[PDB]
Order: structure tokens, then C-alpha cells, then sequence
């Protein structure tokens, strides 16, 4: 019943109710593609599991698991191949616990322009959450790695309808693998994962886009060469240059696998045409980037002629939303605001959008016209 | 016993059009996925886009779909959406 239309064209969506969620932005049904209303990243720095936004990319998602007979399989190049249950995990491996945004390669394609095919999400395929689970690192040491191996692949309960169309598996280096914060993550917020967010376990790669971020893992392989599955060598390729991107209209020339994010910044608590009061005007939201730590956030009343430094909200860790807050004096008019986030590596936004023929990557500074009386 | 998930029916629908190609997009465009990927994407885009799409759904993801159904459903894609 319930409709909302994004702010580009064709952005009708239906809002849909699934069990365990509250209504979300129905992209596709099969498989289920969600996407979070703007409005709850100003509802706090942690996004509820009841919100998280969904993406899957094959039909075949599992819809019956027994948590008991579940495992974790960790195999090819280690001295002992293990097959470990959820018990084993939760009882035979120290925890750790990560604060990391969790966000789709291409949140926001919607926006960019020209536009381009895909999945046509507007902000809202992102989200913070407080993931706890074993990290990787404990698991791999415990089969033992041996030299020489150069990569780790990753796979879930999901494939796809007609077993020709390639599997969903990702790789990972070994190095990155083991680093001790690439992590299994049995629990999001306190709970066992939302079925959709990829219950019981999944891969969480902090600082990384969510493709990586395997869903119902249950195959772990250590491998002595570069993976080529589809997915990796096909899927989810930016161009191989410093602004990842060309020219609109153009196929870069060379390509890497997506990889860190870049640094990204909103206002939350203001939208086009909002009305605020003539004076001192609050403003907040959140930046992050791909965990070297937001330096700075910067924010305009007047399409980016000037800048003040916003306040940075105390942190809940390198990988997590980081909140902010501004107080500026708007004389009565309109005014467009802008916010500009650096990290502490000196990466930072630029001004005007760049493109790639994949619409990955989006992180042009945010532009929010506000009426002041 | 296990857990299991409850998905709501699926509803999404082709936009009818008066050419062939809208009978055979029902019968080759939804074996794999919800018609909503089609839907949902950029309006107006043209010819050549469609081309695109439908040729990769056959040559990448392995469509079984005949050289005049996927000229049919491309032509009626470019037309309708
Ligand atoms: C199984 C062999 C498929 C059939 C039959 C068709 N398509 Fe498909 N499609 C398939 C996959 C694995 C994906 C990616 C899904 C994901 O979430 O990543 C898609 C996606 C699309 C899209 C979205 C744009 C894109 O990613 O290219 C569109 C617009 C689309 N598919 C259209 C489409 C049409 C027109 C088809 C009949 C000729 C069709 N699909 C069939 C796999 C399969
Ligand atoms: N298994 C699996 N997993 C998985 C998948 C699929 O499909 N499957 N997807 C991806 C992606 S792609 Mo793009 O780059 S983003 C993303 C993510 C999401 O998450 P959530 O759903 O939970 O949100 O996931 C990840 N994981």
C-alpha cells in the first residue's frame, strides 16, 4: 500500500514489511533487496537491526537453517582443515567486538549522473552496527596457514536458481585476512543476526565495501593463487587510478577490485526545502571513511564560499559513524548547506561528483538547500 | 527444530505493451529474479542500454533465450521503459 519516491528519477519504491524489520524501501523481492529510509541515520549512531538495509545478489537465499547442524567449514592450503559449529565458535575462540559501518559498493548510484545500470539505491544502503564474533585471525591459526598461501576464499548457504549463473564467493589476501580485525560475526547489536543480514555468521571486513561481507559463511578455503571467480576478476571492478573513475560515458582502461572506502559526510537532522529558524541554526549527522579516523568536518551555509568547523561527537571506534554537530547563524533566505569530512590521512571529498561505469564509490560533498524565516 | 524465514508474495509486474516482446520478457525475465531489477531501472535510457542488458543476461548469466526473443524483449524494453 505505502509508496515513497527517491530524489532521482523513476524513484517510486513500495515500502515494504519483512519479519524481524520495520518498513524499508522495497528495491527487489527476489532475492530481497532493502534499502533504509534516510531519516533513520538521525535517529542515533548505531542503525537498529530491525532498519539495516539488505542486499543479496542470487534467488537462492536459505530459507530454513538449524543453528546445531550448522558449520563453518575452513579448508584447502592449512595443515588441519577444521569443521567448526556456532557453539565452537562462541565457546573455543576469545571474542572481539567492532563499531563498523557496513555499506554497498554502490549506495547511492541512483545519484549519479549520467545514470547507470544496477541497483538504483538512493543513501540508504549503509549502516552501523556494534558486530561481535571470533576474529578470522584465531580461526586460520588454529588450522594453520602454510606458506605460500596468497588468498582466502569465502562462500555462503546462498547460490543461485539455475546452476550455471556463477556462485557468490569473494576473496580476500592472506595478510588481510589474518590481520585480527577481519572478523566471523555471529552477533549484530546484542543479537543473532537478522536472517536477511545473514544469519547465523557472516565475514565483517571493517573499512571495507559490503560485497566482501560474506552472508550465511559456511565455506572458508586458503588458496596458493589469485581467486578468478566471477564476483572477483568480472563483478565489482573500479578504475585503476587515484579518483576511481573516467570520464562519463567512458570504460576505464585498467581495473582493480573495489576495495576501502573513501571518506563520506551527511547532514541528517535537515531535507531539501526543510524550514529552520532564522539565527543560530543546529545542524548534525555523521562521516566516515575507511578507518584512519575522521580528522574534521567542515559545514557551509552558503554553497561552500565558507566553512565552519563542526563539533566532533565523542567515537565509538575508527570503523563507526562518527557524529558531529554545528551551530550557524542563516539570515532569513535560502541557503544551501554543505558538509565536507576529512580523515587523518588527508583524504577528504570532492566538490563535484566523479563517475564510473559501475556508479561505485559515490562520495561528492552533499548539498541540502534549507529555508531560514 | 530449525529456524525458518517467511518472504511476503512477491508482486512486481512487467508494464504491458501492445508488442511481442512484452509475452516473451514474462516468460524469459523472470526465472531468475523478481521483474522489480527491470522496473527499477533508469527511465528513458534507450536502445542501446536494453541491447546491453538483455545480451548480458544471456552471455554472462546464461538466460536461455533465443536470438529473436532477445531482440523481441529489448526492443520492448527500449519501447516501454
Ligand atoms: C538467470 C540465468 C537470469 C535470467 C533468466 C535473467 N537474468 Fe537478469 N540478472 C541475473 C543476475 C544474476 C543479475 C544480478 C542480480 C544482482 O542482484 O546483482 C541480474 C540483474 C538484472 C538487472 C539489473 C541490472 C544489472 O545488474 O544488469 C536487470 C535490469 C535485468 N537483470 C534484466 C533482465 C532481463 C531483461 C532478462 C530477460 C532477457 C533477465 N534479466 C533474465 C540473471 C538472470
Ligand atoms: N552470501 C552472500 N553474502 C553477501 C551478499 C550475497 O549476495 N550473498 N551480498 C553482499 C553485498 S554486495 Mo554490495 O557491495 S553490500 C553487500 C552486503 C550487504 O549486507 P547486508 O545485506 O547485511 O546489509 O552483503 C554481502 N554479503
Amino acid at each position: 500500500a505505502d509508496t515513497v519516491t527517491l530524489p532521482f528519477a523513476n524513484g517510486e519504491r513500495p515500502l515494504v514489511m519483512y519479519p524481524g524489520k520495520r518498513p524499508l524501501i522495497g528495491l527487489t523481492a527476489r532475492p530481497p533487496q532493502l534499502e533504509t529510509p534516510f531519516s533513520v541515520f538521525d535517529e542515533g549512531l548505531i542503525t537498529p537491526n530491525d532498519a539495516f538495509f539488505v542486499r543479496y545478489h542470487l534467488a537462492g537465499i536459505p530459507l530454513e537453517i538449524d543453528p546445531d547442524a550448522f558449520r563453518l567449514e575452513i579448508k584447502g592450503k592449512v595443515g588441519t582443515p577444521l569443521s567448526l559449529s556456532l557453539q565452537d565458535l562462541k565457546n573455543d575462540f576469545p571474542a572481539s567486538e567492532v563499531v563498523a559501518v557496513n555499506q554497498c559498493s554502490g549506495n547511492s548510484r541512483g545519484f549519479v549522473e549520467p545514470r547507470v545500470g544496477g541497483g538504483q539505491l538512493a543513501n540508504g544502503a549503509m549502516g552501523n552496527a556494534r558486530w561481535r564474533g571470533v576474529p578470522l585471525k584465531a580461526v586460520l591459526e588454529k588450522a594453520g596457514v602454510q606458506a605460500g598461501a596468497k588468498q582466502v576464499t569465502f562462500g555462503g548457504l546462498d547460490g543461485p536458481v539455475i546452476p550455471e549463473t556463477p556462485d557468490f564467493v569473494k576473496a580476500l589476501s592472506i595478510d588481510h585476512a589474518t590481520d585480527g580485525e577481519v572478523m566471523l560475526a555471529y552477533s549484530m547489536n546484542g543479537a543473532d543476526l537478522p536472517w536477511l543480514n545473514g544469519y547465523p555468521l557472516r565475514l565483517v571486513v571493517p573499512g571495507y565495501y559490503g560485497t566482501y561481507w560474506v552472508k550465511h559463511l559456511n565455506e572458508i578455503t586458503v588458496i596458493d593463487k589469485e581467486f578468478d571467480g566471477f564476483w572477483m576478476k568480472t563483478a565489482f571492478r573500479i578504475p585503476d587510478n587515484a579518483c576511481a573513475c573516467t570520464e562519463p560515458g567512458k570504460a576505464p582502461t585498467a581495473t582493480i577490485p573495489i576495495n576501502r572506502f573513501d571518506v563520506r559526510s551527511f547532514i541528517t537532522n535537515v531535507e531539501n526545502g526543510a524550514s529552520v529558524k532564522a539565527g543560530e541554526v543546529p545542524l548534525r549527522g555523521i562521516a566516515f571513511d575507511g578507518g584512519y579516523g575522521i580528522t574534521q568536518v567542515s559545514v557551509s551555509a552558503d554553497a561552500g564560499k565558507s566553512w565552519t568547523n563542526a563539533t566532533l561527537d565523542p567515537g565509538l571506534g575508527k570503523y563507526s559513524f562518527r557524529g558531529w554537530k554545528a551551530v550557524l547563524p542563516l539570515t532569513k533566505g535560502d541557503h544551501v548547506l554543505m558538509c565536507r569530512a576529512t580523515n587523518a590521512r588527508g583524504e577528504t571529498q570532492p566538490m563535484q561528483a566523479t563517475w564510473n561505469p559501475a556508479g561505485y564509490m559515490r562520495n561528492v560533498v552533499e548539498a541540502t538547500r534549507v529555508i531560514a524565516a | 527444530a530449525p529456524l525458518t524465514y517467511e518472504l511476503p508474495d512477491e508482486t512486481a509486474q512487467l508494464k504491458p505493451a501492445p508488442q511481442p516482446g512484452f509475452e516473451a520478457a514474462q516468460n524469459n525475465c523472470a526465472a531468475c529474479h523478481s521483474v522489480d531489477y527491470i522496473n527499477t531501472q533508469p527511465p528513458g535510457k534507450g536502445q542501446a542500454f536494453w541491447d546491453a542488458e538483455v545480451q548480458k543476461m544471456i552471455k554472462v548469466y546464461h538466460a536461455p533465450v533465443d536470438e529473436a526473443d532477445a531482440k523481441a524483449i529489448a526492443d520492448y524494453l527500449a519501447k516501454t521503459y
